[PDB]
């Protein structure tokens, strides 16, 4: 759709759409930028991620409202039909993101910071698919999420310091995967605790600004541990 | 249980 | 688009979309309900109004962000181009609502409560068009807004008590039209003051619940007067 | 200057 617009204009307009809180537009502009075929810079990867997280975040919130109403009514077809419509739209957005990662962001990502970033994305969007999955494929979707997160974890442990914000956010979301999707709360708690403690021990190496970035995500791990224990 | 908010950047 | 869905299902799904904060869907469902050709009940009119007010409210907020950036830069073509895109989308939504009012909500509205409601809508969506208008037609758009508001005022003064919430909200928005669009702040202040005072003098006639409904909108008039004086 | 909020019903 964005084939006729310059890559740099797409990136500029994604930033404008973020300022305007027009996240559907933002995601379309970043989809167009990815489809130009060039690798993405650190800032550009964040724009891609912020755009789709906002879009699918709104869809997930709507799906949960409608699923709750639907469950209350099972204690006409309209509530189920409308939940299905929202669910289909959500799955389509997740499939679009996964398609961008597979064609061809992940395979061209050689540096640890890009490869871990995209694989965390892959785990997250399969996790969103798993949230609404029921039938023949819920297990395969869950294992796809797990496998992406696991590969990202293995790279992040080898290549990044324990305070790296992408490494910390990956561990946070993998722990949420364990708790909420995989029915493994003990694994979720262990991962969040070990991640927090190894970050704490590395904080002394950081500048004032890096310290702020890392401790912010460490607080999210602690918030989860407080909720889980 | 909170994942990365990830909604602002 | 909604031609194959039952009217009552469209209304039920508009209520669901409101709960899910899916206002674009809400507006499409209510557009489909209007296009069934039957008059709308009081509740249904409110659903129609809430849906499009939320949609165009988001577009107006985005347009203002982008217009502000555009003005700062005039002190590449991307900011102007993107503001134009948002502006075109906003105008299309306003035209869609005005089309529903013209085909055929207004002409079939015989009761004061429905006719004033739709004419206030007509004034509001021309006001939104006037906010972004510049060229050959800004004056004609402004006069279209004025004329709709004026007809609604004339009916509301003849047919409704001074505390009627639709009469009060019409006067509120016509006063905003005067202040913000027509460059007539004195007319805006006079209208809001006279509306407030005549409502105050009628409050003694109301039940506890009606009193709450009326005093809430009176407070909005007072908030404007405080800002304007 | 506030018009009718009109965003909830
Ligand atoms: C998934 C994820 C993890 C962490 C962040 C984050 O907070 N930052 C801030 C500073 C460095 C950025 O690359 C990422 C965002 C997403
Ligand atoms: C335009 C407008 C004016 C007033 C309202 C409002 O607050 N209510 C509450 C109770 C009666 C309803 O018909 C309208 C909404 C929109
Ligand atoms: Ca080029
Ligand atoms: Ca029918
Ligand atoms: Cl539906
Ligand atoms: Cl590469
Ligand atoms: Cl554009
Ligand atoms: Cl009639």
């Amino acid at each position: 759709a964005m084939g006729s617009m310059e890559r740099a204009s797409l990136i500029q307009k994604a930033k404008l759409a973020e300022q305007a809180e027009r996240y559907e537009d933002m995601a379309a502009f970043m989809k167009g930028a990815v489809e130009k075929g060039e690798e993405l810079s650190c800032e550009e990867r964040n724009l891609l991620s912020v755009a789709y997280k906002n879009v699918v975040g709104g869809q997930r919130a709507a799906w949960r409202v409608l699923s709750s109403i639907e469950q209350k009514s099972n204690e006409g077809p309209e509530v189920r039909e409308y939940r299905e419509k929202v669910e289909t739209e959500l799955q389509g957005v997740c499939d679009t993101v996964l398609g961008l990662l597979d064609s061809h962001l992940i395979k061209e990502a050689g540096d640890a910071e890009s490869r871990v970033f995209y694989l965390k994305m892959k785990g997250d969007y399969y996790r969103y698919l798993a949230e609404v999955a029921t039938g023949d494929d819920k297990k395969r979707i869950i294992d796809s999420a797990r496998s992406a997160y696991q590969e990202a974890m293995d790279i992040s442990k080898k290549e990044m310091p324990p305070t790296n914000p992408i490494r910390l956010g990956l561990a946070l979301n993998f722990s949420v995967f364990h708790y909420e999707i995989a029915n493994s709360p003990e694994e979720a708690i262990s991962l969040a605790k070990t991640t927090f403690d190894e970050a704490m021990a590395d904080l002394h190496t950081l500048s004032e600004d890096s310290y702020k970035d890392s401790t912010l995500i460490m607080q999210l791990l602690r918030d989860n541990l407080t909720l889980w224990t | 249980a909170g994942s990365i908010p990830g909604r602002r950047s």
